[PDB]
């Protein structure tokens, strides 16, 4: 790794910075609130009678946590079909609002309900719009309509050259008689009622027996919204790295207890600069307290790659305990700046060769290892001075030093275009 | 910049390497804010100590020689001074000074005991035993006022040093704001550390400020767009931070090389 | 009459916990030393324009001033707005009623067409109450506890905490009080810059504005 | 940068807060200059004749 | 859009060279008062006695 951060094949004695570690993290923990408050679907589904094609019946829902995973599973359904949206990803979405159309159909007629389509109910008696609707669903009726049920009780509206807008119900009971020329030249006659009832039987086959169909349509980012599906959660552990929700505010760090008192509106503290500092779950409404996880750079000491091939590891400013060949290594010496790995310790004290910080260092200098040891001052020596004594040399010698100073440096000029 | 995220890494190692020059030039401050602490500090050979007995021919240096007492064997002026004076979230590091403060007490100590026993002959060649009073004589004939005088009036001088000395140890005790320089350098140092990580939650022209929340809001085709739009800007912050550590470092390198020359001439000698 | 507020009105904005930090905060709140138009209805509630949230007020500790009624039009051709009290909790419904001329209130009801959504919930003491309304999100702040540091006058410094916010997302444009049958300030707010101060238990002890005085 | 206009403002604002640095940069540097004429040049406490 | 991309490298060159010319200059500053030390101590040194 030196050789690679150095580009070169000799290095010289000293010391190196050559990358940094980052603890791993593990398991992710989600929480979200306690209670949900359930949509009532049970009246929609479940319904005692469901109103006829012509006059079928509206439904506005919002503000609601309903999860749909729960009835797509469901097999108690005809036929479950949506389209544009994945039914799979209808918990990961919200909206401003649904509406809820409900009726019974009869066997042979499911294929009428879908976007630019023909057909008599199809343009006659509900017209899908040219658009994305949510999605229809369609379930067998014959217990409880084609066996129990009115015999003209269900009915469809016969009145056609009047095609229907979308989402426009005409309840208008009114005679068709024209009264004009175009019907057999008379006025009165050709009057037909604009509604008709079905014709179904017990057990009268597939086209014929009354399904129940209610279609969804969802209204999206049309306002703030309402309506969301539900999300799991889980539990939580302590004193490891973990990346968290916790509502929404997703981080990455050690989960602590702590001491700090949250007034009963807040959510989540902090101390400067957006830096979370203390969150408090839902579910058991406590405070707690996020801590970084460790990190930081790497050393190596080495003494050159001309005199031997060994290094000592030097890991900066983490408590050594847990640092995870250097998983367990040599004896592991931990000083104030970090830990160092690789190198022996002794009590003595020599001069310093290779500065490592908080006032140790590490060499081989006073067999054939790296020792790691408290620098020296120096001698140490004591003059005995008194109040008449006096020391007077009597011999000189004469030296010479030598020393260097940089007085300039290349002078370079740099083509702006050209560049 | 990026916070553990992939996309962020990928999009950023095609900039170039100005990290490793970011990277070159903290470290190049760091060595030679290390190298100029030596400097000015390590200019002595050994270590001396006192004598156990003092009798300095009457003068008292009894508030600035080391206490055995204090466990840091900090003299009481030392005291003083640092009881005065008063001051790792997202990759930021401080590294600890290679010299501790009780390796420089000790040096400290040795400089003075050795132009107290000594004078000046320790810095040029080996420490040579000298009475005090006749260190005085010296240096009163250096400045052109003849030793006769020092010798006919030295309890007046012992007492006015005396009474010079307690008025400065009243003075610091007592009036504060007598350190501005150092509490300067302090808060423009928090200060500015403190407004380059405030920079992070700026908006920088994105959709909003936290990359995980943009990254998981849109398709890539235009987060990558957003993304590189932050990693610029907070790269040129980083970059404006960088300079203004440089300028600070190079004035504050100035300053201590006209310590250590005070240091160096009227210390050792006289002026 | 005029009245002048001295320092009421300031209150948390966010919901975020913060310990021994001055806060700079750009927000609409009442201005320092602002002018109230004191009302004395007693032996009268004229209409208000509403404009962006409105300070409220007032001082008797018994039941007479229980409804607040919201709208544009204060007819059933728009919803209005209607909280009250029945002396053990509160409704808040945006159904539609029509119009009162003198409505009576106390322990009105004309029409429920197109009713759409309903909630329950929970020296004298005067009662502070912010209205607020923010990109559809409607507001209302409380304070029910009262300083005596001066007598016939509302003097001192208090905060406000947050105790409902609805999603419904309506525009109003006008309000009244209620009364029933047989005394309050109101302020507007604009949006200045303040200066907060947290205690250690993170509630507000001192507010400074921040375009009043040079000092400031 | 703006010149008087309002969105171009709103737009400043949102760039984080580089002109406090740079004012007190300069306000800074206008600080030293003073101080360094008055260090140069008022070296005496009387004034003689 | 060859404008576009010859706007990018344009950009990111100049960013690049304003930093190498920024720390040529904090460089020859230092320089500068190397020399000028040295030029003092020559003056000093060499032509008298210290
Ligand atoms: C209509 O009722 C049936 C019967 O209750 C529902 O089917 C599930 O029935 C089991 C056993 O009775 C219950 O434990 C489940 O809770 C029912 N499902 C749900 C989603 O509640 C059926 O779901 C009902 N139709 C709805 C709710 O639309
Ligand atoms: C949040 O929901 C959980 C689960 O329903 C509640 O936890 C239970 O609370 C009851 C209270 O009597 C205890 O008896 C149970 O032992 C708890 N179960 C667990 C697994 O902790 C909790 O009380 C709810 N909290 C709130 C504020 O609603
Ligand atoms: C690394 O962490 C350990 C905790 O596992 C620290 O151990 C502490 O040891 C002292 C002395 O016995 C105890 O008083 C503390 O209570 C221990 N800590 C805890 C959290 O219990 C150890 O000191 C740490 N190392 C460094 C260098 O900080
Ligand atoms: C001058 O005399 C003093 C005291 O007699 C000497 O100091 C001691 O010298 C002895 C020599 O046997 C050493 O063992 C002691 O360690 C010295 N004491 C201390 C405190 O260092 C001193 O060495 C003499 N000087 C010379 C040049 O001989
Ligand atoms: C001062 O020191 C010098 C050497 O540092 C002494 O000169 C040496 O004297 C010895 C004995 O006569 C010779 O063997 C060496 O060859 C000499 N060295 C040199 C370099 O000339 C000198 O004698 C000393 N003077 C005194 C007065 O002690
Ligand atoms: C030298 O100065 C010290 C000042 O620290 C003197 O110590 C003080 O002496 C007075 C007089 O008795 C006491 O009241 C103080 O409590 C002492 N201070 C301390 C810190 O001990 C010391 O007496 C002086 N000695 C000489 C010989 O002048
Ligand atoms: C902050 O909250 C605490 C606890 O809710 C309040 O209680 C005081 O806390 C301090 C700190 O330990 C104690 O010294 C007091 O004796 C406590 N007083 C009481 C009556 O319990 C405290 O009053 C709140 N405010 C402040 C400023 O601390
Ligand atoms: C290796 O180091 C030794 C001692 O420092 C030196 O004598 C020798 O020349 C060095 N070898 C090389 C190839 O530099
Ligand atoms: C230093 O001495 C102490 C005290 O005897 C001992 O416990 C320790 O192991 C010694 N250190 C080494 C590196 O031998
Ligand atoms: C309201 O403002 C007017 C000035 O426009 C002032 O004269 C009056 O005193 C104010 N009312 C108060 C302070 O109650
Ligand atoms: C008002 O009184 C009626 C009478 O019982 C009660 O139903 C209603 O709940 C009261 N108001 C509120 C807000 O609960
Ligand atoms: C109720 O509101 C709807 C809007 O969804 C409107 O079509 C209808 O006419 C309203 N009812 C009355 C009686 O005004
Ligand atoms: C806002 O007010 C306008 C009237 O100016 C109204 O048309 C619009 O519906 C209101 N918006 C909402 C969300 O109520």
């Amino acid at each position: 790794e030196t050789k690679c951060t150095l580009k070169s094949f000799t290095v010289e004695k000293g010391i190196y910075q050559t990358s940094n570690f980052r603890v791993q993290p593990t398991e992710s923990i989600v929480r979200f609130p306690n209670i949900t408050n359930l949509c009532p679907f049970g009246e929609v589904f479940n319904a005692t009678r469901f109103a006829s094609v012509y006059a079928w019946n509206r439904k506005r829902i919002s503000n609601c946590v309903a999860d749909y995973s729960v009835l797509y599973n469901s097999a108690s359904f005809s036929t479950f079909k949506c389209y544009g949206v994945s039914p799979t990803k209808l918990n990961d979405l919200c909206f401003t609002n649904v509406y809820a159309d409900s009726f019974v159909i009869r066997g042979d007629e499911v294929r009428q309900i879908a976007p630019g389509q023909t057909g008599k109910i199809a343009d006659y008696n509900y017209k899908l719009p040219d658009d994305f609707t949510g999605c229809v669903i369609a379930w067998n009726s014959n217990n409880l309509d084609s066996k129990v049920g009115g015999n003209y009780n269900y009915l469809y509206r016969l009145f056609r050259k009047s095609n229907l807008k979308p989402f426009e119900r005409d309840i208008s009971t009114e005679i068709y008689q024209a009264g004009s020329t175009p019907c057999n030249g008379v006025e009165g006659f050709n009057c037909y009622f604009p509604l008709q009832s079905y014709g179904f039987q017990p057990t009268n086959g597939v086209g014929y027996q009354p399904y129940r169909v209610v279609v969804l349509s969802f209204e999206l980012l049309h306002a703030p919204a309402t309506v969301c599906g539900p999300k799991k959660s889980t539990n939580l552990v302590k004193n490891k790295c973990v990346n968290f929700n916790f509502n929404g505010l997703t981080g990455t760090g050690v989960l602590t207890e702590s001491n700090k008192k949250f007034l009963p509106f807040q959510q989540f503290g902090r101390d400067i600069a957006d830096t979370t500092d203390a969150v408090r779950d839902p579910q058991t409404l406590e405070i707690l307290d996020i801590t970084p996880c460790s990190f930081g750079g790497v050393s190596v000491i080495t003494p050159g790659t001309n005199t031997s091939n060994q290094v000592a590891v030097l890991y900066q400013g983490v408590n050594c305990t847990e640092v995870p060949v250097y998983s367990t290594g040599s004896n592991v010496f931990q000083t104030r700046a970090g830990c160092l790995i690789g190198a022996e310790h002794v009590n003595n004290s020599y001069e310093c060769d290779i500065p490592i910080g908080a006032g140790i260092c590490a060499s081989y200098q006073t067999s054939q290892s790296i020792i790691a040891y408290t620098m020296s001052l120096g001698a140490e020596n004591s003059v005995a001075y008194s109040n008449n004594s006096i020391a007077i040399p009597t011999n000189f010698t004469i030296s010479v030093t030598t020393e260097i100073l940089p007085v300039s440096m290349t002078k370079t000029s740099v083509d702006c275009t050209m560049y | 910049i990026c916070g553990d995220s992939t996309e962020c890494s990928n999009l950023l190692l095609q900039y170039g390497s100005f990290c490793t020059q970011l990277n070159r030039a903290l470290t190049g401050i760091a060595v030679e804010q290390d190298k100029n602490t030596q400097e000015v500090f390590a200019q002595v050979k050994q270590i001396y100590k006192t004598p156990p007995i003092k009798d300095f021919g009457g003068f008292n240096f009894s508030q600035i020689l080391p206490d055995p007492s204090k466990p840091s064997k900090r003299s009481f002026i030392e005291d003083l001074l640092f009881n005065k004076v008063t001051l790792k979230f997202n990759g930021l590091t401080v590294l600890p000074p290679l010299l501790t403060d009780e390796m420089i007490a000790q040096y400290t100590s040795a400089l003075l005991a050795g132009t107290i026993t000594s004078g000046w002959t320790f810095g040029a060649g080996a420490a040579l035993q000298i009475p005090f009073a006749m260190q005085m004589a010296y240096r009163f004939n250096g400045i052109g006022v003849t030793q006769n005088v020092l010798y006919e009036n030295q309890k007046l001088i012992a007492n006015q040093f005396n009474s010079a000395i307690g008025k400065i140890q009243d003075s610091l005790s007592s009036t504060a704001s007598a350190l501005g320089k150092l509490q300067d350098v302090v808060n423009q140092n928090a200060q500015a550390l403190n407004t380059l990580v405030k920079q992070l939650s700026s908006n920088f022209g994105a959709i909003s400020s936290v990359l995980n929340d943009i990254l998981s809001r849109l398709d890539p085709p235009e987060a990558e767009v957003q993304i590189d739009r932050l990693i610029t800007g907070r790269l040129q912050s980083l970059q404006t931070y960088v300079t203004q550590q440089l300028i600070r470092a190079a004035e504050i390198r100035a300053s201590a090389n006209l310590a250590a020359t005070k240091m160096s001439e009227c210390v050792l000698g006289q002026s | 009459a005029y009245t002048n507020s001295f320092t009421r009105g300031v209150y948390y904005p966010d919901k975020v916990f913060r310990s021994s930090v001055l806060h700079s905060t750009q927000d609409l709140f009442l201005p320092f030393f602002s002018n109230v138009t004191w009302f004395h209805a007693i032996h009268d509630n004229p209409v208000l324009p509403f404009n962006d949230g409105v300070y409220f007020a007032s001082t008797e500790k018994s039941n007479i001033i229980r409804g607040w009624i919201f709208g544009t039009t204060l007819d059933s051709k728009t919803q209005s707005l209607l909280i009250v009290n029945n002396a053990t909790n509160v409704v808040i419904k945006v159904c539609e009623f029509q119009f009162c001329n003198d409505p009576f209130l106390g322990v009105v009801y004309s029409s429920a067409n197109n009713c759409t959504f309903e909630y329950v919930s929970q020296f004298k003491n005067l009662r502070e109450f912010v209205f607020k309304n923010i990109d559809g999100y409607f507001k209302i702040y409380s304070k029910h506890t009262p300083i005596n540091l001066v007598r016939d006058l509302p003097q001192g410094f208090s905060a406000l905490e947050p105790l409902v916010d609805l999603p419904i997302g309506i525009n109003i444009t006008r309000f009244q009080t209620l009364l029933a049958l047989h005394a309050y300030y109101v302020g507007y707010l604009q949006p200045r810059t303040f200066l907060l101060k947290y205690n250690e238990n993170g509630t507000i002890t001192d507010a400074v504005d921040c375009a009043l005085d040079p000092l400031s």
